[PDB]
DNA sequence: GGTGGTGTGGTTGG
């Protein structure tokens, strides 16, 4: 996340840190949606032009977590993966269309003040708040600056980081890039014109965008980090998964794998 | 329960996080 | 330290 700042303890309770067994790092952010099944992209998990294609015996998840890097003993959690779900219309040919996996825990997790799941919107809520110049919020532990490289150590934050962005319109979003974007993305981030900054970056992927209802004080997750064009350079947006577009998919993985 | 997206540190307890204000002055401005 | 840097802890034991 670049320009943000640190999370406060508790604030995004359904943040999830996709974890490599060997070597030991950070992977991606993810999401906990119910006591058994976490949201993230599916580039996180498979990529062909990196080499990426993790099984589950690969990965954990580790969950209701603040630091970056130390295990946070009596605070969070750790599972490990029954099972992964990708897209079977994933796009990572060409523009990561339909950038989006769920995760299926071996057990359950039991919620706490740290950890607790996000809402998935209805169609009314995504109508209602999936709106040009509304604020989401995104939160993550990846580069807090485009990194010029290779190395990174100090590019990396030591505490979850948040920034709110708003939702642009379509035509702007597709102005902004020549990477074809489709109805399964949405784009977010100041304008130029706007002044503010912030974005996500790399390592923040698979992380949620959230937005908070007027009409019931919950949070829905509306949008998964996805990619972008460098980080926070002006007349880009980031790109986000259009979580409501795909909720048919996720609906039918629950319904028929789940617990 | 059905307290999905109801955090236990913040809404379950009446506490407004530092930067949520924002958000909502959104869906006005 | 333990898959940081300081605590009569912390978002947590000793
Ligand atoms: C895996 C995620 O951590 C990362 C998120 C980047 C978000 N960027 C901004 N500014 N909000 N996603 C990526 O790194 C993806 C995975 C494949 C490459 N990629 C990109 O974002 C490229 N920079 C652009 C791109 C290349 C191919 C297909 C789509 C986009
Ligand atoms: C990802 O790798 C796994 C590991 O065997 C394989 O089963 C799966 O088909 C792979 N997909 C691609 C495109 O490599
Ligand atoms: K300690
Ligand atoms: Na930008």
């Amino acid at each position: 996340i670049v320009e943000g700042s640190d999370a406060e303890i508790g604030m995004s309770p359904w943040q999830v840190m996709l974890f490599r067994k060997s070597p030991q790092e950070l992977l991606c952010g993810a999401s906990l949606i119910s006591d058994r099944w976490v949201l993230t992209a599916a580039h996180c998990l498979l990529y062909p032009p990196w080499d990426k294609n993790f099984t589950e015996n690969d990965l954990l998840v580790r969950i209701g977590k603040h630091s970056r890097t130390r295990y946070e003993r009596n605070i969070e959690k750790i599972s490990m993966l029954e099972k992964i779900y990708i897209h079977p219309r994933y796009n990572w040919r060409e523009n990561l269309d339909r950038d989006i996996a769920l995760m299926k825990l071996k057990k359950p997790v039991a919620f706490s003040d740290y950890i607790h799941p996000v809402c998935l919107p209805d169609r009314e809520t995504a109508a209602s708040l999936l709106q040009a110049g509304y604020k989401g919020r995104v939160t993550g532990w990846g580069n807090l600056k485009e990194t010029w490289t290779a190395n990174v150590g100090k590019g990396q934050p030591s505490v979850l980081q948040v920034v709110n962005l708003p939702i642009v319109e379509r035509p702007v979003c597709k102005d902004s890039t020549r990477i074809r974007i489709t109805d399964n993305m949405f784009c977010a981030g100041y304008k130029p014109d706007e002044g503010k900054r912030g974005d996500a970056c790399e390592g923040d992927s698979g992380g949620p965008f959230v937005m908070k209802s007027p009409f019931n004080n919950r949070w829905y997750q509306m949008g998964i980090v996805s990619w972008g064009e460098g980080c926070d350079r002006d007349g880009k947006y980031g790109f986000y998964t259009h979580v409501f577009r795909l909720k048919k998919w996720i609906q039918k993985v629950i319904d028929q794998f789940g617990e | 329960e059905a307290d999905c997206g109801l955090r236990p540190l913040f809404e379950k307890k009446s506490l407004e996080d530092k930067t949520e204000r924002e958000l909502l002055e959104s869906y006005i401005d």
